[PDB]
């Protein structure tokens, strides 16, 4: 009695040493993240624009191909709607598309003979351009004396202005004006229209091709400086005749790397082969392993997207197989069946950019009599009663500044259980000083 | 007691080293700040709605004032397709010679096209001419009240020009501003949706504009809140004359700290940075209002797109020959660092902002141009003269979408001495490991 | 000196039950720490919801309302420029319109029959408003307007209101946008859709209107690639020579954005869509994840809320808007025992018609505009943990060509081949075209700050140090 009351009293003042460093241990049982928002103040280097049109070129070696397609177009036309090629389409009007040496074929159907048509336009006119002999071109075709009457920004011209081209296979000729990193690159000095971009554009009404090119308007679309001109993701499809006042809403985002969450610095660890020649980005792992699927289940390589030295763009008559081996792994990427989304990581510079709008018609009464007068003595413009075809674009910031979402990590209170260690070493050794304290 | 002047002296050393990590923790918690994201639904106060027209004065009523730069201007067309101080010449490059008073450095200007050559032209003279015109006879010659405003529609209660104030603009001749009134209570919307918004239809005359200043047709709108200036020089969301505009906001605040922490100020208490807009501060108005002042000192006069400070005057070419080099001068400056304005001048901590999501369509149907354009004749009274086209009738729709105040505060975590107990506790305790060295040195 | 250690035995203690306030104030303060998460992953595609302006086909419901457009001829006849046989005046004695003259500030007069010297106060000091009176001609109030042109408009609301409610909802549907009509060409890239893969709701003051798609009728379609060559496609056809000519003056057609399985708010959230364009729609989906209800009030199963929802027919899920609009019924039911045509009406009711309760235009009006009514709704339901909203990029550019206008209005000339009527309207057709951004999350997740660590081990160890400190001084005494 007197003994068990006195060897159990040293366990209620020692109990304590040990029940501060397992519920601490248990509580840890990971890296912290914190957020900070700032508004950097910058000069403002003003970002790249992309200028495309809404009408594909057609080529002259293409030509004597091209007016074979409308041979049948207006052949199927007067037959199944009253008005050779692999592939026919016969009816609710579908597609046939089939694989080599297979009985199952997937019917691509539509509902309507609109977007039927001109996805089967999309399938030949896409294809048989991947002909064409990829080198410089001998005779330069400079439309920038036609497509685009004045280029202003920050009250001077663009008659220096080293310009990058490539025609893209589905919208046709582009342009984008700062994708050189050289000194005379463009900057905003203050947020204005009058100091920012002002640009004048032709949008084509009369077509090359009516049944691919079935809009008139004109693209412009802005993104980072090494980023590339994707110009699938998005952008300003502008009415011709009206005037568009683009604002800019810069939003970036600055994370942590490998050491605190799912993010690289750059594209260097990364088991994607980097593509492009442009920086890293999540475009660059997303639609180049699509494009190496592509070489692991076909001969092919597709065409909206660029092309390794080691093989060449696909065609129907070298593969029969192409539309079966592009619509199959299309709707087996989806199902993240590939894995692309996991393999490759986030990057840790998002440089995107808000877009609104603001919408004016550029001529008045008075500029009709005036302008299209000025304009045709200048650079060979006819006026259309119809419809405007020219279209002038503002390229504009809002504001100075531009919200930084930078992500930060923790303070240096993850040494509480170094607090608690120390706490623990004065714990044991009271304890012992409890039970001498008797003697 | 030889090792009782090292068993307790470990402890004092790790006390120490305790009272350190309350320490460290103490005053890097003090400069740590938090994003604080909250969303929450009250009676949002609806911002101050400004309505600028792109169309200057009119452009029968300014024929005396204009009559000689028309010729001028229509003269150099025959030849290339007040006083004569800056022709413009041939380099095919049109352009100008921005000399000074002394030739030994003429800035030049070269241009491409010829149709925006032609207009930039005529925006030089505007600023001069104009400039000698009163303050008092600026008010009749542009838009009134009962002009650009038509239906003013908010909440079922029929607004009209009463409400809006004149507040005029050099480059946009009269603006009209909804909800910014003096000794008035701010008016605020209680349900989302583009019913109970601020239902404007507007009208611009289509005879009746200025063929050289700008091309395109339609009044400028510009969201803001009350203290703050519209800013409407350089930021614009225009809409089309035809047809309507309907225009959705968002109410996104923006809250730091000035003193402990990055900088700001509330008042411009920090730099001595004359406010000539009398407004709330800003970084853009802090940028303009510097300007102007190194402006009076070293070019003598006033830019004719600011405001008057209440130092001098307007510029003016017949008056000043020289002022429109030192005009190149100082933005040939203000790019880099030489006036220091990016420097002296700080940020601005507490401001609200609004993003703009547009959406257009036909408001006048073609079973409407029967009934909805003549009873828009007879509703503006003053101008009976002719059925209204429906080229004309603009109509603005600016509503709040779901009624969501998407604040962002910051809140450092010590902000109360309650909330440093955990730091003042570390204190203590290496306060109590300070008297246990000193007490194992004695003994 | 052990009797004054023990005095500071307790004053050692003070301390540390002055810093246990601050581990309560800490646990009761309910911090969260934000976070963003911005890229591209697959998102189930969000239901476009499709509707009108105008509710309903002109040429299949003359007969309806055939007295109202013959007496707003007479309207516009004496106001633009100045006999009716038969006027039907009992629609116009409902609410008739008024005139308040302010040229006498000592005695204003009025002139209210309405059907240069039969022209009516051009002046400023016209107001032309309206009367609602409650089977007394002295308890009259003005619903004031000061333009006569939307004014108009407004009125015919109204009256139009007390037609289409004593009209039975089955038979209206016929008469309202068929889906074959209003839509005609459907694409998404992958997989053709149709009429049949659309549902219908009766919205009672936009007519039929039609969403791609939800989790009631199949699955969600997931889209896993940014891209304007993927997405939805639509190709409209509106009837703008059939429109209501008084009731819809806005030509376009509405389009909609809003979540997978919700009521789709049409006058909430809407973004007008222009004939003759393909306006080019990039999505955005801006999530806010709310850390629980303890930390921030919310609503995540939508049990909470005391006020029924009257949405249970459509078998929807909670939302925002829900509350303030069913209470807003429900408070008209507790004033007025009639339901009002544009909300949802509970079931076993009736919708409020002149022929059974007259006191329909002041009842409704009155908790119109009323600040204080609507408070009530504000504070009373509270807000939802899954808030999505839907930023957008809107971009429109002329979709017919002069190439195709030869050749693509004769193939939809074709498509609706019926035997009765077609529209063949050159201005009339509508693009569409949405797709995913680059970057579609743009979330904010909130962490839990309140763990078993900093809120409470942190000040156990500190307490702990405290109470080590008075057997440090006991040990030197035992030394």
């Amino acid at each position: 009695x007197x003994x068990x009351x006195x060897x159990x009293x040293x366990x209620x003042x020692x109990x304590x040493x040990x029940x501060x460093x397992x519920x601490x241990x248990x509580x840890x049982x990971s890296y912290p993240v914190s957020l900070n928002i700032n508004l950097n103040s910058d000069k403002l280097v003003f970002p790249a624009v992309t200028i495309c049109t809404l009408n594909p070129y057609r080529y002259p070696e293409i030509k004597e191909e091209l007016e074979e397609l409308d041979r049948i177009t207006e052949q199927t036309l007067f037959d199944l709607y009253k008005y050779t090629l692999p592939h026919p389409l016969q009816a609710k009007i579908g597609f046939q598309l089939c694989n080599q040496n297979k009985s199952d074929c997937f019917y691509q159907t539509y509902s309507s003979g609109v977007d039927a048509v001109a996805e089967w336009y999309a399938f030949h006119y896409i294809n048989i351009l991947s002909r064409l002999p990829e080198t410089l071109p001998s005779l330069e075709e400079d439309t920038l004396g036609n497509f685009i009457f004045a280029c202003r920004f920050n009250q001077v011209s663009c008659n220096q202005a080293n310009y990058s081209h490539f025609h893209h296979p589905m919208y046709g000729n582009c342009y984008t004006f700062n994708d050189k990193n050289n000194s005379n690159l463009w900057m905003s000095s203050m947020p204005g229209i009058n100091n920012g971009l002002s640009l004048m554009l032709r949008a084509e009404q009369n077509d090359f091709i009516p049944l691919l090119s079935t809009v008139t308007g004109a693209r412009v679309m802005v993104h980072g400086q090494d980023e590339p001109a994707f110009m699938d993701d998005g952008g300003f499809n502008l009415r011709p005749g009206v005037e568009t006042s683009i604002s800019m809403r810069k939003e970036t985002l600055d994370r942590l790397g490998g050491d605190y969450g799912d993010c690289t610095k750059n594209g260097s660890d990364v088991p994607v082969e980097n593509l492009y020649p442009s920086k890293y980005t999540q475009q660059v792992c997303i639609h180049s392993c699509f494009q190496e699927s592509m070489i692991k289940e076909c001969g092919c390589a597709y065409i909206f997207y660029p092309r390794p030295q080691n093989v060449e763009y696909c065609d129907y008559r070298k593969h029969s197989s192409w539309g079966y081996c592009y619509y199959k792994l299309q709707v087996d990427f989806s199902s993240d069946h590939l894995g692309c989304f996991t393999k490759c990581r986030k990057p840790c510079s998002v440089t995107s950019y808000q877009l609104s709008a603001g919408y004016s018609r550029w001529p008045s009464v008075t500029s009709q009599e005036w302008v299209f007068q000025m304009l045709s003595r200048q650079n060979n413009y006819t006026v259309n009663n119809k419809r405007n075809g020219v279209a002038k674009v503002n390229i504009f910031f809002k504001e100075l500044n531009y919200k930084t979402n930078s992500e930060s990590p923790s303070v240096t209170x993850x040494x509480x259980x170094x607090x608690x260690x120390x706490x623990x070493x004065x714990x044991x050794x009271x304890x012992x000083x409890x039970x001498x304290x008797x003697x | 007691x030889x090792x009782x002047x090292x068993x307790x002296x470990x402890x004092x050393x790790x006390x120490x080293x305790x009272x350190x990590x309350x320490x460290x923790x103490x005053x890097x918690x003090f400069y740590t700040v938090s994003v604080s994201i909250k969303v929450h639904f009250r009676k949002l106060d609806f911002p101050a709605v400004t309505i600028c027209n792109i169309n200057p004065y009119k452009y029968s009523t300014v024929r005396h004032l204009l009559a000689d730069l028309e010729q001028e201007t229509r003269e150099a067309l025959k030849s290339l397709y007040f006083s004569h101080r800056i022709p413009l010449l041939i380099f095919q490059v049109v352009g100008f010679q921005l000399c000074s008073n002394d030739t030994s450095d003429c800035a030049t200007y070269t241009f491409s096209s010829g149709i925006n050559a032609i207009q930039e032209w005529y925006k030089l003279h505007y600023m001069n001419i104009m400039a000698q015109v009163p303050l008092e006879k600026k008010i009749n010659m542009s838009y009134s009240a009962e002009e650009l405003l038509v239906t003013c529609f908010f909440d079922g209660v029929s607004c009209d020009a009463r409400n809006f104030t004149l507040f005029h603009h050099p480059m946009h001749g009269n603006c009209y501003t909804f909800n910014n009134r003096e000794n008035e209570t701010i008016l605020s919307t209680s349900m989302g949706g583009s019913e109970y918004g601020l239902q404007v239809i507007l009208y611009i005359n289509e005879e009746e504009y200025n063929p050289f200043l700008v091309s395109s047709t339609g009044a400028k709108v510009i969201i803001h809140r009350q203290d703050e200036y519209p800013f409407v020089e350089d930021v614009g969301t225009e809409i089309e004359t035809a047809m309507v505009t309907s225009i959705g906001m968002h109410l996104t605040e923006s809250f730091k700290l000035s003193e402990p922490y990055s900088q700001c100020t509330e008042d411009g208490s920090d730099v001595p940075i004359r406010n000539i807009y009398n407004a709330a501060y800003s970084l853009q108005i802090c940028l303009h209002s510097c300007f102007q002042t190194k402006m009076v000192e070293k070019c003598g006069c006033a830019q004719y797109s600011q405001p008057l400070p209440p130092a001098a005057n307007y510029c003016n070419y017949q008056q000043h020959p020289n002022w429109m080099y030192c005009y190149y001068q100082l933005h040939r400056a203000f790019v880099q660092e030489e006036l220091g304005c990016q420097s002296v001048c700080k940020e601005a901590c507490s401001f609200k902002e609004w993003t703009l999501t547009t959406s257009l369509a036909q408001w006048p149907s073609v079973v409407s141009e029967k009934w909805l354009l003549p009873v828009l004749t007879w509703d503006q009274g003053r101008q009976v003269n002719k059925k209204l086209n429906k080229t004309d009738l603009a109509k603005l729709l600016i509503f709040y979408k779901d009624l969501n105040q998407r604040s962002i505060m910051e809140s450092p975590a010590n902000s109360i001495x309650x909330x440093x107990x955990x730091x003042x506790x570390x204190x203590x305790x290496x306060x109590x490991x300070x008297x246990x060295x000193x007490x194992x040195x004695x003994x | 000196x052990x009797x004054x250690x023990x005095x500071x035995x307790x004053x050692x203690x003070x301390x540390x039950x002055x810093x246990x306030x601050x581990x309560x104030x800490t646990y009761l303060s309910w911090e969260v720490s934000v976070s963003l998460s911005v890229g591209f992953k697959t998102m189930d595609f969000p239901a476009v919801t499709i509707c009108n302006a105008s509710p309903f086909k002109y040429s299949k419901i003359k007969h309806l309302l055939k007295d109202l457009d013959e007496l707003m001829e007479a309207v516009l006849e004496r106001i633009l420029a100045p006999a009716t046989r038969n006027l039907n005046f009992s629609i116009w004695n409902h609410t008739p319109l008024v005139l308040i003259d302010e040229r006498n500030p000592h005695h204003p007069m009025v002139l209210d029959l309405f059907g240069a010297s039969e022209k009516i106060c051009n002046a400023h000091g016209c107001k032309m408003a309206m009367r609602l009176c409650s089977l007394n001609r002295t308890q009259c109030t003005f619903r004031n307007f000061t333009s006569a042109t939307q004014a108009l408009t407004e009125w015919y609301i109204l009256q139009a209101t007390n037609i289409f409610a004593q009209v039975p909802q089955q038979e209206l549907v016929e008469m309202s946008y068929p889906g074959e009509q209003m839509i005609l060409a459907c694409l998404f890239g992958a997989e053709p859709c149709n009429y049949r893969n659309f549902t219908s709701i009766f919205y009672p003051h936009y007519g039929n209107c039609y969403i791609f798609n939800w989790g009631m009728t199949e699955k969600a379609l997931p889209s896993a690639n940014p891209g304007t060559e993927f997405g939805l496609k639509l190709i409209l056809d509106i009837g703008q020579e059939d429109y209501v000519p008084f009731l819809a003056s806005t030509a376009g057609v509405r389009l909609m954005l809003h979540e997978q399985r919700s009521y789709p708010f049409i006058r909430d959230e809407g973004i007008y869509a222009m004939s003759g364009t393909e306006t080019s729609i990039g999505v955005l989906v801006d999530k806010l994840q709310r850390m629980g209800e303890p930390y921030s009030p919310c609503t995540v199963n939508g049990s909470e809320v005391p006020v029924q929802n009257f949405y249970s027919d459509y078998n929807t899920t909670y939302s925002i808007q829900a509350c303030l609009r069913s209470c807003f019924q429900d408070h008209m039911i507790r004033n007025c025992n009639c339901g009002h045509y544009l909300y949802p009406l509970p079931r076993g009711e009736k919708y409020c018609n002149n022929r059974d309760f007259p006191d329909w235009a002041h009842c409704y009006s009155d908790l119109q505009m009323s600040v204080a009514q609507r408070e009530t709704c504000i504070g009373m339901c509270k807000e939802s943990c899954n808030d999505t909203q839907y930023k957008m990029t809107i971009s429109m550019a002329d979709w017919p060509s002069e190439a195709s206008e030869d050749w693509i209005f004769h193939v939809l000339s074709q498509e609706r081949d019926q035997s009765t009527n077609i529209t063949l309207s050159r201005k009339g057709i509508v693009k569409l075209n949405i797709y995913f951004q680059e970057f579609n999350y743009r979330t904010i997740e909130e962490s839990a700050a309140n763990n078993i660590x900093x809120x409470x081990x942190x000040x156990x160890x500190x307490x702990x140090x405290x109470x080590x400190x008075x057997x440090x001084x006991x040990x030197x005494x035992x030394x």
